[PDB]
């Protein structure tokens, strides 16, 4: 049985969202749709649930009155609406189904959605600023010296980073991006190279942000 | 108010080394306990319910066990897809949707010390009014590690931000970046910036520091 | 019986402060989840179950059979989600009758998938007499009553086939 | 207990009715307890009745027993926060018919 939902939502703080959850398969609708939430890197948290026949949904102590859950049994879809968003409300919102039928004691969640990511940011499309992380006396360890690029303040995802137009593969670690307090993404890409290649081999990081249509190639020089 | 605690938080086990997980509750949730598997980037898949019986479509490597306060999850021979996060859900006390923090299973390999590198902010960035100090930990195992920020011999608080790659395709190791950010002026107000690390490598605490200028 | 006539006494839509909707697929009509036709399952409305009252003064010129029920949940969870409160009660009173029942929450073997139960009681409401339903939860209310008359009693025969 | 002995089973349990709150507290730690027994057919809940009664064998407290017939392939469910007097044994049973009880005082030959 397939619970399918909308995906990838981007909203400003102080605005509302409404995450739909459509039920395909054998629709009983005497079964309870449960809403679960997962902040990036953190665990799962029950937000509430609704059973279409009985109406009158439940809410956890934390998301009580901060959220409201409805359902349309004619369209076989359940909605979880978050009134008035905050930066901390940026998370994934799963809709699950239970073993169902109140009185069965089987209150495990047997079916799920794919999840809906709600990124709460007041920004719009913005190209990244690229800064060099220069290899120095501190960035070198014996034979290997490391260097990188700071891809700061862009929106939204994704951003693609290559080194020397794809000529450099080994030793490259491009990190997962993070959302900042500004509601702006930022990440770093790092290479480990032979310490002796500085002064001979030129290292350029090529950053691509298709949403803003900006293509930045940044050269990284060593320091002393 | 049932408390669910899973130990260990992270589990390091070889492919076929028979991984065993443990969930423990503050009170007795009797026979009503479920296990979920969440592979990174996806929704949780139901594995075990009723602490013993397993859900439809689930292979037989997964075996639940236990009752009362202590439970257990068993995977006989690990696999490719079997490296992920596992949660336990109690359902006796209202509300029956309290979850456990979870246990992360990764690929067991030889103990790897990181290589600690540190970068000062770019002058090109300083012109923009902000300053970003970056501390890098390269190629380490296991994922468990701690990073301390120290400016002018003073501990930083809430200005840090960290990002970790997943387990590498080849050598199955981790990399972590820790960037502290200041305004340009505040950056110019101090001299020595330092990040200290405790993973393993003469068993702590190798540090990396630069004097401003 | 000399006379048996089903009449409406407490209409389903008379409860504006509760949810008359509700049922399970253990009682299913056309694959859809449903419930007993002449019964009403009162649940919470607006995340609140205020005390449900109901009365019927009998004037059909005959004695009336009236059937009600209470819900015995399998667990506290369904008690809370459905009737919003624990420590509820069902109260039924007439001139002769004074009966109070409480929900009995406990885990039972599964019958038609449910560990919960529904216990029904009945009464004969005399002519010109009123009945009083009063419950803070778990009440399964009658929507209909039955006019009844008897000249005498009889029996019940098991045959399996053909009235001629 | 899920019944598989191939026969109907007689099962007997009991609840404790204390003489005073003191023995209730010292024994079962809590007041406002309950005993719950359920099967497919059975749903019975009993509460402790704490009150001072005349002494029988020195005790003012009482033990009230109930029983049931657990069908084949059927489960029974005991659940109690106190005062439960649990069965350790059940009794397999069969009947072709009923009989009676005779008082004689002496000698089966
Ligand atoms: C129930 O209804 C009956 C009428 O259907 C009521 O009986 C009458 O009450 C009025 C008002 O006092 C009297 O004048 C009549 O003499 C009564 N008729 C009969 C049956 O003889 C009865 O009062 C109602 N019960 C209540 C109080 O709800
Ligand atoms: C009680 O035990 C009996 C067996 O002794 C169980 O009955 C069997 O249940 C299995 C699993 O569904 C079925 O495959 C068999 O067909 C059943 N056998 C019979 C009696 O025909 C029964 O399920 C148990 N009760 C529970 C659920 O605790």
């Amino acid at each position: 049985v397939q619970l399918v939902e909308s995906g990838a939502d981007m909203k400003p703080p102080g605005s509302s969202v409404k995450v739909p959850c459509k039920a395909s398969g054998d629709t009983f609708s005497s079964y309870t749709i449960t809403w679960v939430r997962q902040a990036p890197g953190q665990g799962l948290e029950w937000m509430g649930g609704i059973t279409p026949i009985f109406g009158s949904p439940n809410y956890a102590q934390r998301f009580q009155d901060r959220v409201i859950i409805t359902a349309d049994e004619s369209t076989s879809t359940a909605y979880m609406e978050v009134s008035n968003l905050r930066s901390e409300d940026t998370a994934v919102y799963f809709c699950a189904r239970v073993g169902g039928e109140w009185g069965s004691g089987r209150y495990y969640l047997d079916h799920w959605g794919q999840g809906t990511l709600v990124t709460v940011s007041s920004a719009s499309t913005k190209g990244p600023s690229v800064f060099p992380l220069a290899p120095s006396s501190k960035s070198t360890s014996g034979g290997t010296a490391a260097l990188g690029c700071l891809v700061k303040d862009y929106f939204p995802e994704p951003v693609t980073v290559s080194w020397n137009s794809g000529a450099l593969t080994s030793g490259v670690h491009t990190f997962p991006a993070v959302l900042q307090s500004s509601g702006l993404y930022s990440l770093s890409s790092v290479v480990t190279v032979p310490s002796s290649s500085l002064g001979t081999q030129t290292y350029i990081c090529n950053v691509n942000h298709k949403p803003s249509n900006t293509k930045v190639d940044k050269r990284v020089e060593p320091k002393s | 108010d049932i408390q669910l605690t899973q130990s260990p938080a992270s589990l390091s086990v070889s492919p076929g080394e028979r991984a065993t997980l443990s969930c423990r509750a503050s009170q007795s949730v009797a026979g009503n306990l479920a296990w979920y598997q969440q592979k990174p980037g996806q929704a949780p898949r139901l594995l075990i319910y009723g602490a013993s019986t397993r859900a439809t479509g689930i292979p037989a490597r997964f075996s639940g066990s236990g009752s009362g306060t202590e439970f257990t999850l068993t995977i006989t021979s690990l696999q490719s897809e079997d490296f992920a996060v596992y949660y336990c859900q109690q359902y006796n006390n209202w509300p029956p949707w309290t979850f456990g923090q979870g246990t992360k299973v990764d690929i067991k390999r030889t103990v790897a010390a990181p290589s600690v590198f540190i970068f000062p902010p770019s002058d090109e960035q300083l012109k923009s009014g902000t300053a970003s100090v970056v501390c890098l930990l390269n190629n380490f195992y296991p994922r468990e590690a701690k990073v301390q920020w120290k400016v002018d011999n003073a501990l930083q608080s809430g200005n840090s931000q960290e990002s970790v790659t997943e387990q590498d395709s080849k050598d199955s190791t981790y990399s972590l970046s820790s960037t502290l950010t200041l305004s340009k002026a505040d950056y110019e107000k101090h001299k020595v910036y330092a990040c200290e690390v405790t993973h393993q490598g003469l068993s702590s605490p190798v540090t990396k520091s630069f004097n401003r200028g | 019986v000399k006379h048996f006539e089903k009449v409406k006494i407490l209409p389903k839509d008379r409860w504006t402060q509760h949810t008359t909707t509700g049922g399970s697929r253990a009682c299913a009509v056309s694959g859809n989840p449903s419930f007993f036709r002449n019964m009403v399952w009162l649940t919470k409305k607006g995340s609140d179950y205020p005390v449900a009252k109901g009365s019927y003064n009998n004037t059909s010129g005959e004695q009336m059979l009236i059937i009600w029920g209470v819900h015995h949940p399998n667990d506290e969870t369904e008690q809370r989600t459905l009737y919003q409160n624990v420590g509820t009660y069902v109260s039924v009173g007439t001139s002769t009758l004074n009966k109070r029942s409480t929900p009995e929450i406990a885990t039972r073997p599964k019958v038609n998938g449910l560990g919960s139960r529904m216990e029904f009681s009945w009464t004969l409401l005399d002519m010109w007499d009123t009945i009083n339903f009063e419950s803070t939860g778990n009440l399964i209310a009658p929507e209909y009553g039955f006019k009844i008359s008897k000249r005498g009693s009889s029996g019940i025969m098991k045959t399996e086939g053909t009235l001629e």
